[PDB]
């Protein structure tokens, strides 16, 4: 929500991380709230965020957090497999969830017909 | 009498004056039928 509206910038490469605190390969920092960016904001963010992101790892990060938890909020862990695994086995790649192609439907289906003379009806 | 065959019923008949009236409805106004004719343009199908 704050990752493209509000401002409010994202962290996301590289960079090695703490400016008046660590700060965890994560995220955000507050507009005003220094820094500099060396990530940047908009869904370039999230785009070139879900690109560079291991896929099987989180095979792996999430079938060890999966049977040492407490069973609390280690209940979502499984969840992100869910949709994981539904990326993997699958063929369908992230990134494009962020689009860089925003389609148009054809005409003869969101029609400009004519209503009575020359004022119109669009679809 | 069956005014059809000279034989009346077989049976007396109650018979009288009865009022009754002409409602709203009258086929007239319904009754269609549409072997083909305006497609519509918007949806592309059979209208107006």
């Amino acid at each position: 929500q704050v990752l493209y509206f509000n401002k409010y910038i994202v962290l996301d490469p590289k960079g090695a991380v703490l400016d008046g605190v660590p700060v965890e390969k994560r995220q955000l920092l507050t507009d005003e709230e220094y820094g500099g960016i060396d990530a940047r904001m908009g869904a370039e963010a999230i785009q070139e965020l879900l690109k560079e992101l291991d896929l099987e790892k989180l095979e792996r990060e999430l079938l060890e957090e999966m049977k040492h938890p407490s069973r609390a909020r280690r209940a979502k862990a499984r969840k992100r497999l869910e949709v994981v695994r539904a990326f993997l086995d699958s063929g369908n790649r992230p990134e494009w969830m962020i689009l860089e192609a925003v389609p148009v439907l054809p005409p003869d289906l969101r029609p400009m017909v004519q209503v009575d003379g020359g004022r119109f009806a669009t679809s | 009498y069956d005014g059809r065959t000279g034989e009346p019923f077989e049976g007396p008949i109650v018979v009288g004056q009865m009022f009754i009236m002409k409602l709203y409805h009258m086929v007239e106004d319904k009754m269609h039928a549409r072997s083909t004719g305006p497609y519509s343009l918007i949806t592309q199908q059979p209208l107006g």
